[PDB]
């Protein structure tokens, strides 16, 4: 839901990207949270091979 | 091979017909197509190529994947001689029951106990932890 | 290289050289009728109509007789 | 143009492939031949009429009236000219884009037109007269040429949706878009009926309630119909004109293929020898099949052939060719089997589905990363 | 149409109390077409016309017998179509044996 | 102007598993003058009728004949009766000895189970040979891994979408350092 | 009856709201039960039954679906439905991403 709600965003900057190219006004950044979210999503991937092998031995 | 050179001599769209009825597997054709063949000697080598493709043709119709009654192989085999039951019987070694053949070890495979594709996917994320970082 | 599409374009003025403009007019009284309109339904909707073309059309005006009959 | 030599000028459809029906055409189009100036128009599809004896007779009195009045507009023209005025050149000049609309030639209607296109104080007279392109253009059936003044005419109208204007625009909308099969963004369209009006224009009021009665009836689900249509009641009112449809409204709703399929030839008969609407009779008829098929089997899992025989009312040898066609060719459910000569699906479209859905899109965003792997460096 | 026609010259004129036969008939073929919202302007049009003037219970009554039916069609609330349906009856009491029984008739179903 | 002939080829080869995809998202006209003289027989297919098609294709076959050798259209000319009854493995199991061996140009019994076994015997599809009165039936089971082996079924859709994805993601790692190399 | 209002398709409503409850009353501890068995209790046919019952799982009110040949009934239901929405909802929402890069590059290149 908040990935969805920056893409909503997303969608408007190659608007702005596609205007001016030129300076930075936005403090955001938009992909050092997103790279976060991955990292709190590859717990599942992390903890995968865990009951791999908690079901194995 | 298609040069137009003759294209009307009926041995030279022989091998081609012969091949495209192997595509379509059509046995009874060709036996019946036998006959055909005019006094060109090699009608002995035609059916040197029979003997050498009637263990492909038994063989797909002897695979047997639920079951094959006799009524059907006496008129899809050869003639009344014994040797297909007899090579048979020393080549595929099947069991033979009351004018029937049965087919076994068909879909009765076990699957896995997910022990071992789980040790494969712990590896799997072991590689997923390298390629994601590695360079860091 | 991007040289080798000379003789095929060659082949298509040979194409285009065959009938002129035959197929654009012939082909366009049936456009006429599908331009503007989405490609992707006029696949299915020629398949059943080229399937239809030859017998059995509409065959919804026979189904009152074949009520009865069948 | 606006006048009813449109209607009449647009019988020609069904006065040109059916010899059947070709009389009444031709009397109302003979009669009406003297009217709105139609001597052009069925000068050129003469082809498509009788033969020479009486035709030349009223040529001779048409082409000099068309003359005279001409002239009379050239001359009310020029007395309009070289004076202080708007609307007064703009009415001259339109006046004179009507006529030639009424005579049916769109060289001089098209530089008309471009230039009391060009003459606009306003935004609103402005899309009039692309309202006035868009009357011809539905006789010349042009597909590019209608959307362009109306794709540029669309953005800044800043004045508010009128009455009639924005509806009539809305109305047009209905006949681009009946003429497409874009349905799923037209069934939007039709919602504003509370507003329409008897328009003598484009179309009759019921003649545009029996044409947005085929994409709401088909175009539209139960759910769709219920929210939409059955709770409406506006199809409660102009239900009572005609009782065929609410025959296949009720009797569809309702499930009921007996006598769905005893009053579907007047669907069939009705659905063709129509202007815009006769060269998709192909794709009504077949999804409305397919619909009906998905409608009766989303809530039935199998299905005997003496209940389904018995509900259709049509023998076995057809629904077997039927579903048999719609396995592959219409792709609606999973397979079918008939080990016990009975229609039994399974349709495990959702639990594993509903997750493999996207499978398309990672497929095709593989390909167009791809594609992005094909822009590094080049 | 011709109702509508007759509106047209009977809302310019005087006598506002022959428009409540008209107005009140007006949501009847409204109802009888089954439009819920065109019935409820005509309605409400009669009331704030007959506001004023004291209508005789034949049509006072029909208001409210109606209102019931306009409200019930939609199933909002049976408590105040019950009313209007028990005012419509208060106002049919001992007027005519058909419209006695239909509105106890009426009673009874809402 | 150069896609059409892997496109045409691509087609041509494609039609031959049965399910042949027209041109459906791509409009160019150069494609659709190509294919006007294969629309006819590439739309004829999947219908397979033998003998109507057999002259159709001969009768104003100029071109696509003419290419060379006539190698796949005449393994096409057989490859009609193929895809026919690959059709006939995507309709109903039980198979007539009337109906639907009339509607297939071919009636006869021992051909008729003889060719079937030859589909059979591919490994494309599925069916399940029993004869017990003489009636040869099929368990046509085309069902989906859906609850059936899913983790075993799309395993290696997982591995080989995560190590594309993950060789873009190298993509996208990559140039970034032939981005900040000069500076 | 015959000549009964228009609030005969409110009486007709009633009708099938008893019915529903009916329904609701005996089918939902039976998972799996005859047609017969059940249909006896009612002393009705299943043509109507059947109808009402197959239009009310087309209008999705609960979890059911019927059967002719075997007269099974099976209950099942979804509830993770929140999971492919707001993915496909990515997947859609980054086509456009995807697409507006390459008309950037695209741009910037030829």
């Amino acid at each position: 839901n908040y990935n969805k709600a920056v893409e909503e965003e997303d969608k408007m900057t190659p608007e702005q990207l596609a205007i001016k190219n030129v300076g930075k006004q936005d403090p955001k950044r938009h992909l050092e949270e997103h790279v976060d979210v991955l990292m709190t999503s590859n717990i599942v991937q992390c903890l995968a091979a865990m009951l791999d092998t908690v079901v194995f031995k | 091979l298609p040069a137009k050179d003759i294209q009307t001599n009926v041995y030279i769209k022989h091998p081609v017909s012969l091949e495209q009825y192997l595509m379509e597997g059509s046995y009874n054709k060709v036996f019946l197509a036998k006959g055909n063949i005019p006094a060109e000697s090699y009608t002995f080598f035609i059916d040197i190529l029979l003997d050498t493709i009637r263990d492909e043709i038994a063989g797909c119709i002897e695979k047997a994947y639920e079951k094959i009654l006799f009524t059907e192989a006496t008129r899809i085999l050869f003639f009344n001689t014994p040797k297909k039951m007899t090579d048979y019987a020393k080549k595929r070694g099947w069991v033979l029951g009351p004018n029937n053949y049965y087919s076994f070890a068909s879909q009765q495979q076990k699957p896995e106990d997910t022990t071992i594709p789980s040790t494969e996917l712990a590896k799997q994320v072991i590689e997923y932890a390298r390629q994601l970082e590695m360079i860091v | 290289m991007s040289e080798k599409k000379q003789p095929v374009d060659l082949g298509l003025l040979e194409e285009d050289d065959e009938f002129e403009e035959f197929p654009a007019e012939d082909w366009a009284g049936l456009d006429e009728d599908e331009d503007a309109h989405v490609w992707e339904d006029n696949w299915d909707d020629d398949n059943v109509e080229d399937d239809f073309s030859n017998q059995l059309r509409a065959e919804l005006e026979k189904h009152g007789y074949k009520m009865e009959t069948s | 143009p606006k006048n009813p030599d449109l209607r009449i000028a647009q019988l020609r459809f069904l006065l040109s492939l059916p010899e059947h029906r070709g009389d009444a055409a031709v009397r109302d189009e003979l009669m009406a031949a003297v009217r709105d100036n139609n001597m052009a128009p069925y000068y050129e599809a003469l082809c498509k009429s009788l033969d020479w004896q009486i035709d030349v007779d009223l040529l001779n009195k048409m082409k000099k009236a068309n003359e005279d009045e001409l002239k009379r507009l050239d001359e009310e023209l020029e007395d309009a000219e070289k004076n202080l005025g708007e609307s007064e050149i703009r009415d001259a000049m339109m006046a004179k884009a009507e006529y030639l609309c009424r005579i049916g030639d769109k060289e001089g209607a098209l530089t008309a037109f471009r230039k009391t296109y060009d003459k606009t104080v306003a935004l609103g007279h402005r899309l009039d007269i692309v309202f006035y392109l868009l009357r011809i253009g539905l006789f010349y059936m042009d597909n590019d040429l209608i959307t362009r003044n109306t794709e540029k005419a669309k953005s800044l109208i800043e004045e508010g949706g009128d009455w009639d204007r924005r509806n009539r625009l809305k109305v047009y909308q209905g006949l681009y878009c009946v003429a497409i099969r874009d349905f799923k963004q037209a069934a939007e369209l039709f919602l504003d009926t509370v507003s329409t009006f008897t328009s003598y224009e484009l179309m009759d009021y019921k003649t545009f309630v029996t044409y947005t009665v085929y994409v709401s009836m088909i175009a539209l689900e139960r759910p769709d119909l219920r929210e939409k249509v059955i709770k409406g009641a506006e199809i409660l009112e102009v239900l009572h004109s005609l009782p065929a449809v609410r025959q296949y409204l009720f009797s569809l709703y309702e499930c009921r293929y007996s006598v769905f399929f005893q009053s579907l030839a007047v669907v069939e008969q009705e659905m063709k020898k129509d202007w815009l609407f006769a060269p998709h009779y192909r794709y009504y008829v077949r999804e409305m099949r397919i619909h009906a098929y998905s409608q009766l089997l989303e809530s039935y899992r199998s299905l005997t052939l003496g209940y389904m025989a018995e509900a259709f009312g049509v023998g076995v040898e057809f629904i077997d060719q039927e579903l048999s066609r719609f396995i592959a060719a219409g792709r609606l459910h999973c397979k079918i089997d008939k080990v016990n000569e009975i229609v039994e699906t399974n349709r495990p479209d959702s639990k594993n589905w509903q997750y493999q859905e996207t499978i398309k899109k990672g497929d095709l965003l593989l390909n167009r990363v791809q594609k992005l792997s094909r822009v590094i460096n080049m | 149409h011709l109702g509508s026609q007759l509106l047209r010259e009977l809302k310019k004129m005087d006598d506002k109390a022959l428009l409540v036969e008209v107005q009140l008939l007006e949501s009847k073929t409204y109802h009888a077409l089954s439009n819920l919202p065109k019935a409820r302007a005509a309605l409400t049009s009669a009331r704030t016309t007959a506001n004023a003037i004291y209508c005789p219970p034949k049509l006072q009554a029909t208001l409210d017998m109606q209102s019931g039916i306009i409200h019930a069609a939609e199933e909002k609330d049976w408590k105040t179509a019950y009313s209007y349906f028990y005012e419509a009856f208060e106002g049919y009491d001992s007027i005519d044996s058909p419209k006695a029984i239909t509105s106890l008739k009426y009673m009874l179903l809402c | 102007g150069f896609k059409q002939t892997v496109h045409k080829l691509l087609i041509v080869v494609e039609l031959l598993l049965g399910e042949i995809p027209d041109r459906l998202q791509f409009r160019q006209p150069s494609l659709k003058r190509s294919l006007m003289p294969y629309f006819l027989l590439t739309q004829a297919v999947r219908t397979g009728n033998l003998a109507k098609f057999n002259q159709v294709l001969d009768q104003f076959g100029e071109k696509f004949q003419a290419d060379g050798t006539y190698t796949l259209i005449i393994r096409l000319r057989h490859n009609v009766i193929k895809t026919g009854v690959r059709m006939i493995s995507l309709s109903y199991s039980r198979i007539s000895l009337a109906d639907i061996a009339q509607k297939l140009q071919l009636d006869s019994p021992e051909d008729a189970e003889f060719i079937v076994a030859k589909a059979i015997r591919d490994g494309v599809i599925e069916a399940s040979i029993n004869h017990e009165k003489g009636y040869v039936q099929s368990k046509e089971m085309i069902d989906i891994y859906s609850t059936r082996e899913p983790q075993l079924a799309f395993h290696q859709r997982i591995s080989f979408c995560l190590d594309i994805h993950n060789m873009s993601v190298k993509a996208m790692r990559f140039p970034p350092k032939s981005y900040n190399k000069d500076l | 009856l015959r000549d009964d209002p228009i609030i005969s398709t409110h009486l007709a409503k009633l009708y099938d709201n008893l019915l529903e409850q009916n329904l609701i009353r005996v089918i939902e501890p039976f998972s799996r039960v005859q047609i017969e068995h059940i249909s006896s209790l009612i002393k009705l046919s299943k043509a109507d039954v059947e109808r009402k019952l197959s239009q009310m799982i087309l209008d999705k009110k609960f979890h059911g679906i019927l059967d002719q040949g075997e007269g099974v009934l099976i209950i099942f239901d979804e509830p993770p439905v929140d999971k492919t929405y707001e993915a496909a909802l990515e997947t859609i929402q980054n086509m456009s991403k995807v697409v507006d890069s390459l008309y950037n590059k695209a741009k910037k290149l030829t």
